[PDB]
């Protein structure tokens, strides 16, 4: 897209070009005489009275391209006068030339759908910590992995709510204003693309706490033998840390190379790729993972109605890895278009912004061992 | 005090029948699941029939299953095994048991040799 | 044996019967008695203020 | 042949059932309606000592009410300072499934023994520093319930073969041998004097011993199962008993009767743990339920509960000052309550 | 992600709807 | 002063933490078995091929096996008195309980009721409900000779066999007779019949026939342990 800075920049040579033109090129001086004037729109140069001048789109227009061979014009009278309109103080004239040549009925909707979503997991996934943490008898490996996929689930619902207010403080009539007539605005700031990169950040970090979730969980079933305090140690520093391998080097590179807006458009897809492609491999080696693990439960189930055993259990193993993001992963916004993109963001949107509530569902409100813990401290207070 | 006394023994004919009845004292009676056990002569003990607390589930040793029918009476606080068609394989000392523990199914240790909630028994001769 | 095993419990019972017993209320008088002699120095009973108490 | 001795058995079981029934009067339950109850017993988890890794069996107290010893099925003994939480020792065992430990009056020698049919005497007091075994004591045929140190030179140990035995531990042998129990013997508790100690087993009974004739002074029934736990009563006069028919009974030694029993209705789990305060008002049992109720010990009603543990309570130890209630569960904790 | 490819496309819609407001303005006249 | 000694406490607190945190490095990577059985169930056997692959003194032997680099201790209770109530709930979070069967001592001549009623004890026993069981139908070399030969007559302390055909998911080995297959299987039902009417989802059963010459046992309750951690596993996370 075309930015508003670019076309404020080009409006300005436009203008510098217009009042040093309008200075130099000498006037007719014809009898009653239509004077050469700027509108802050278009220059228009002078002529004889009763006539109209005709002048070009101007070339600082975001779509002028879409217009070229358009042309706006301005009518003189017959007393020398430009043309006035009817009860105004404008003279008269006619952009229908230039004028022009919505999404936003969707982007709202997701907006809503998403914000409710994360409104809500970060309201349970915050009491889910509470819980986590408050019950020490829930204290374990687990529970630590599970506290820090809800630390990251928390953060990407903030990164979420912090991003969207800095989309309307970045185009807030203020800010347009600030642009319009040159000074600095809330885009030109390192804060704002903190705000952007800490968003890309936190929804890494849990798209790795989920990938975390998923190892771990294999390796209890891969009967695989190490250390506990060395395995915790490793999936911190895997869910925590390795998003800044490419989180770092992503903002770093659009500092370098894109940093227009605040990195909040992907204008270059392959900068994109360096946040898209580990998230793919996240979400990819999450979904081997979930394949493995509900192997391992049906031929458990077979072993010892399968299927609907087996559909809670796939069910409550989807929110865990978020397994549903497998289903437009590899449909790429380079590629979705339309009402497959709006399909896209939406499933996206609508399942990893309730994921959080889900996963605090299952794995802390409905699950047994938190259930046991309320009922043993419900009943120790009955006893006091 | 646990005390089980068994009594309606002796010598009866092949193809006969006996009533085993076990007097109960010192605890709770319908509490616990109750059984019968059998030191065949010159054998181990073995156990003949288990009756739960309520009398609901009742079994037996494959051997008198259709044969010996165990009852209770938690009213009297008194354990009964019904002995028909018996065979001389049923000579032995039947011991009434009670297993250790009260509300509990598993019965442990009760055809020990030196199980202490067991009757002193009474001799059955086919 | 079978029979010397019962020589044991004669011998046993019978050293356990001539014991000088006492009626259950001279028994439980005595109980009553040390309870009510020990009860202020029961810190679980009479609990102890935190400035005594080295668990706080 | 054998007729003639059962008869003479049972004899003399009759003439101590009816110089029992003589005594029984009025006992604990209508003397101490004259009493004010204990009321409501809060005590509150002032520590928790995490370190071992599975079921606490065994936990004892020093004698100066703040060095423990808890012995788990990791094969470890931890001494703890409980003032602190801090680990003194940790001893690795050369047997994993201890069932008890002791801790010596005088601080210098911990006990230790179940599965492995021995008795493991650690010195903690070493020139070099370290805990090493000083002694095992064999000769046990059954695994080691309890063993409780009657000083430095000599323990009592009870063992699953249903015996009791006095220990040398200098020498290593098995200085007494106390026969009587028919099931095995869960539980041993020394009275204050030392003279006397008592021992509840699997037969439903407890048998109070005179330590230095190696003779059963009395025999106490009353319980419907397993005897687990037994402790004296802190005059000695007295000890109370905890078995698996989920009831606790109190027995005088010179009225030989069990003088109270403390059970519940809602209370269908055994008694694992048996402990008295320092006053002997409060006795507290820990259960199968999880929890270590607080009984009234005159009045046998529950003045309170050490509810707070996730698995069975395991052992119980009130400290000697009376100061603190340890108690140990399967959930691999102790938890320190006043 | 879908944050990012939502982000981007609303932020995309928010600039063409600035730069058109910046032409409104300048047809209105500052 | 009193800052001296609780350093010093400090101290021996952490190189304690340190010894602790190693030794529950082992503790959780080795796998606790209980070896249970009858005297001629063949346990001895069970014990030997583990390690190959009056005379018990100590109350306890704990005997050692690497199986893919995953360590076992397994525990034979030998020097203990036949009343297990007491130190059976001790092995109440050991991985496996073991339990060998004397599948062809029966015509004592009723080994196998006894082992039954064992069985139901430690399914039923409550710190036992956790608690797998690795069921191994030890003697197979003779219960084919007793069962072809007309010698075993399970008919006569089990009539329901004489109502019990193979049932359809057996897999007998190649040439063997019949009635020895449909012996076979009918233990194992029984063992069965005890054991699903109190799972509940809590423990299993693992129930294998082995023999004198049968060393793939060591692999048999390493595969069980294997499944047994996992079923854990997927407990936690409600999978299973
Ligand atoms: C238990 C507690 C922590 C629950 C959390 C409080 C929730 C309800 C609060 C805290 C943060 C809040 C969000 C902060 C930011 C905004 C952006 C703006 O458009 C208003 C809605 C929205 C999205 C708020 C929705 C409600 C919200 C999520
Ligand atoms: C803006 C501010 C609030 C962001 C704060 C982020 C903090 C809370 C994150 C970033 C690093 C994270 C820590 C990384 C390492 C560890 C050590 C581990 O043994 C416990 C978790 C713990 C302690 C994490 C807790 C959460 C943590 C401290
Ligand atoms: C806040 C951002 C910029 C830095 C990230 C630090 C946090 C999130 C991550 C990244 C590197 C990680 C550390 C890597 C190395 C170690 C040393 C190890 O013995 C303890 C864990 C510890 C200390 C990790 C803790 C968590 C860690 C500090
Ligand atoms: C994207 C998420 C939120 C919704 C997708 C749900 C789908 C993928 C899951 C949920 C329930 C699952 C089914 C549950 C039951 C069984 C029976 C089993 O014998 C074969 C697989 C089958 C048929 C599963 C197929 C996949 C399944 C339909
Ligand atoms: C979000 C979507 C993509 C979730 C993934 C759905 C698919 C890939 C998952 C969900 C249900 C799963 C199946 C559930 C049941 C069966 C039948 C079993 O005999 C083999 C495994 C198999 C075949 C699983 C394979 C993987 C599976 C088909
Ligand atoms: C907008 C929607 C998705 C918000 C989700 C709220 C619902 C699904 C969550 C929040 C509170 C949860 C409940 C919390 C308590 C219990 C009681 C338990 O015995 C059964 C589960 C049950 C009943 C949970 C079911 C799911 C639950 C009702
Ligand atoms: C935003 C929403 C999801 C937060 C609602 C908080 C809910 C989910 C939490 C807070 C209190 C919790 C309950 C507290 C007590 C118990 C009793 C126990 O026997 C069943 C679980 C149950 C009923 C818990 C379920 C989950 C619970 C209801
Ligand atoms: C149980 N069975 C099934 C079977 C099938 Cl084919 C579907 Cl699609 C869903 C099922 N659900 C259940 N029970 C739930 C998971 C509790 C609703």
């Amino acid at each position: 897209t075309v930015s508003l800075w670019e076309t404020v920049q080009k409006w300005r040579e436009y203008r510098r070009q217009c009042q040093r033109s309008l200075t130099e090129d000498p006037p007719p001086a014809t009898d009653l005489f239509c004077n050469r004037t700027f509108d802050e729109y278009a220059c228009w140069p002078d002529g004889e009275p009763g006539s109209f001048v005709n002048v070009s789109c101007p070339w600082y227009l975001p779509w002028a391209s879409s217009v070229p061979q358009g042309h706006v014009y301005r009518f003189c009278t017959a007393e020398g006068l430009w043309l006035q309109k009817d009860n105004s103080s404008l003279p008269w004239r006619d952009l229908s030339e230039c004028e022009e040549s919505s999404p936003e009925e969707q982007l709202l909707f997701l907006y809503i759908i998403y914000t409710v979503g994360y409104a809500l997991s970060f309201s349970a996934l915050v009491i889910a910590s509470a819980i986590l943490l408050g019950f020490r008898h829930l204290h374990c490996t687990r529970n630590y992995i599970h506290l820090n996929l809800f630390a990251s689930f928390i953060l990407r619902a903030l990164s979420v709510f912090i991003k969207d207010a800095a989309l309307k403080w970045m185009y807030s009539t203020a800010a347009q204003q600030h642009q319009w007539d040159g000074l600095l605005s809330y885009q030109d700031s390192l804060s704002c693309r903190l705000v952007f990169l800490l968003m890309q950040y936190c929804v890494a970090a849990n798209y790795y706490w989920l990938l975390v979730e998923g190892v771990y969980l294999y390796t209890l079933l891969a009967f695989s033998v190490l250390s506990e305090q060395w395995i915790f140690r490793l999936y911190v520093s895997i869910g925590w840390g390795v998003p800044l391998l490419f989180v770092v080097p992503w903002g770093i590179v659009k500092y370098l190379y894109e940093d227009e807006g605040c990195w909040t458009r992907n204008s270059n897809m392959n900068y994109w790729l360096i946040i898209r492609l580990p998230i793919l491999f996240a979400i990819g080696v999450n979904f081997l993972i979930f394949v493995r693990v509900i192997c391992i439960v049906v031929s458990k189930l077979k072993a010892n109605d399968i299927k609907c055993r087996l559909a809670k259990s796939t069910l409550t193993l989807i929110p865990l890895l978020g397994t549903h993001e497998v289903i437009f992963a590899f449909v790429m916004d380079e590629h979705a278009r339309g009402t497959l993109r709006f399909i896209k963001l939406f499933t996206e949107l609508s399942f990893t912004s309730f994921q959080g509530l889900m996963v605090a569902i299952l794995y802390c409100f409905v699950n047994n061992e938190v259930q046991l813990e309320f009922r043993k401290s419900w009943e120790r207070w009955r006893l006091e | 005090q646990v005390q089980l006394q068994e009594s309606g023994g002796g010598l009866v004919q092949p193809g006969g029948s006996l009533r085993l009845s076990c007097a109960a004292s010192g605890f709770t009676f319908s509490n616990y699941k109750m059984n019968w056990v059998r030191q065949a002569p010159g054998k181990g003990l073995e156990w003949v029939s288990d009756i739960s607390q309520s009398g609901a589930s009742i079994s037996y040793t494959g051997s008198v299953k259709g044969r010996f029918t165990i009852s209770r009476d938690n009213a009297k606080n008194t354990l009964y095994l019904q002995m028909n068609s018996l065979k001389p394989e049923d000579t032995a000392v039947y011991y009434c048991a009670r297993c250790p523990a009260p509300f509990t199914r598993d019965c442990f240790d009760v055809t020990s040799t030196t199980y202490a909630y067991r009757g002193q028994g009474t001799q059955v001769t086919v | 044996a079978s029979i010397a095993q019962a020589r044991k419990l004669v011998e046993q019972l019978k050293m356990e019967a001539n014991i000088d017993r006492i009626k259950v209320s001279k028994a439980a008088a005595d109980l009553m008695a040390y309870c009510e002699a020990h009860a202020k120095e029961d810190p679980l009973l009479t609990p102890v203020p935190a400035s005594e108490n080295p668990f706080r | 042949e054998l007729d003639q001795l059962r008869q003479e058995a049972e004899q003399l079981k009759n003439q101590i059932r009816d110089a029992r029934k003589a005594c029984a009067d009025a006992t604990l339950s209508q003397i101490t309606n004259n009493i004010d109850p204990v009321g409501r017993i809060q005590m509150r988890t002032r520590r928790t000592l995490r370190g071992h890794l599975a079921k606490i069996y065994a936990m004892h107290w020093g004698t100066d009410s703040r060095l423990l010893v808890s012995a788990s099925q990791d094969g470890k003994l931890i001494i703890w300072d409980s003032y602190t939480t801090n680990k003194v020792h940790a001893i690795p065992l050369r047997s994993s499934w201890v069932m008890t430990c002791a801790y010596a009056p005088s601080g210098n020698y911990v006990a230790c023994g179940g599965l492995d049919n021995i008795c493991s005497i650690y010195n903690l007091k070493t020139r070099e520093g370290n805990v090493r075994v000083s002694r095992e004591l064999a000769g046990h045929t059954g695994y080691l319930s309890c063993c409780r140190f009657l000083d430095d030179n000599q323990i009592v140990t009870s063992s699953g073969d249903t015996t009791c035995a006095l220990w040398d531990i200098e020498t290593g042998q098995q200085t007494t041998t106390f026969t009587g129990h028919t099931g095995d013997v869960m539980s041993l508790s020394l009275a204050p004097d030392t003279r006397l100690f008592v021992s509840g087993a699997c037969d439903a009974s407890a048998k109070l011993w005179d330590v230095r004739e190696g003779m059963c002074r009395q025999t106490f029934t009353g319980h419907e199962s397993d005897i687990n736990a037994i402790c004296f009563f802190p005059n000695g006069n007295a000890f109370a008993t905890g078995s698996d028919d989920a009831t606790c009974r109190l027995f005088d030694l010179r009225a030989d009767q069990e003088l109270m029993t403390y059970s519940h209705d809602n209370i269908i789990c055994g008694i694992t743990s048996v402990s008295f305060s320092k006053s002997g008002r409060l006795l507290l049992a820990g259960y199968d339920d999880f929890n270590c109720n607080v009984w009234d010990a005159l009045k046998a009603d529950r003045a309170g509960v050490l509810a707070g543990h996730d698995n069975r309570v395991s052992c119980l130890g009130v400290t000697d000052d009376g100061m603190a209630v340890a108690t140990g569960s399967w959930d691999s904790f102790l938890k320190i309550w006043n | 992600h879908a944050e990012g490819t939502f982000t981007s496309d609303v932020s995309s819609y928010l600039e063409g709807q600035a730069a058109k407001e910046f032409i409104a303005w300048l047809v209105k006249g500052r | 002063d009193q800052r001296n000694e609780e350093k010093a406490q400090r101290e021996a607190n952490k190189k304690i933490e340190k010894q602790l945190q190693k030794d529950k490095q082992v503790y959780r990577a080795t796998h606790r078995l209980l070896l249970l059985g009858a005297g001629e169930s063949g346990k001895n056997t069970i014990v030997k091929q583990m390690r190959i692959l009056r005379v018990l003194t100590s109350g306890i032997f704990e005997t050692k096996f690497q199986v893919d680099k995953v360590n076992f201790h397994m525990f034979d209770v030998g020097a203990q008195r036949d009343e297990r109530r007491k130190w059976i709930q001790c092995f109440n979070d050991v991985t496996a309980i073991i339990f060998v069967v004397a599948s062809s001592s029966y015509n004592q001549t009723n080994r196998l009721q006894a082992a039954l009623k064992l069985f139901d004890s430690i399914w039923n026993n409550k710190w036992l409900r956790d608690t797998s069981v690795i069921l191994f139908l030890n003697k197979q070399d003779l219960l084919a000779e007793k069962v072809l030969a007309g010698k075993s007559k399970i008919e006569d302390y089990f009539p329901e066999f004489a109502r019990y055909t193979t049932p359809e998911d057996a897999t007998p080995e190649p040439g063997e007779d019949p009635r020895v297959t449909r012996a076979k299987y009918f233990i194992r039902d029984e063992f069965l019949r005890i054991s699903t009417a109190s799972g509940d989802g809590r423990h299993y059963c693992y129930p294998h026939f082995t023999c004198a010459v049968d060393t793939e046992n060591i692999r048999r309750v390493f595969n069980d342990c294997r499944d047994i951690i996992q079923r854990m596993h997927l407990r936690q996370y409600e999978l299973l």
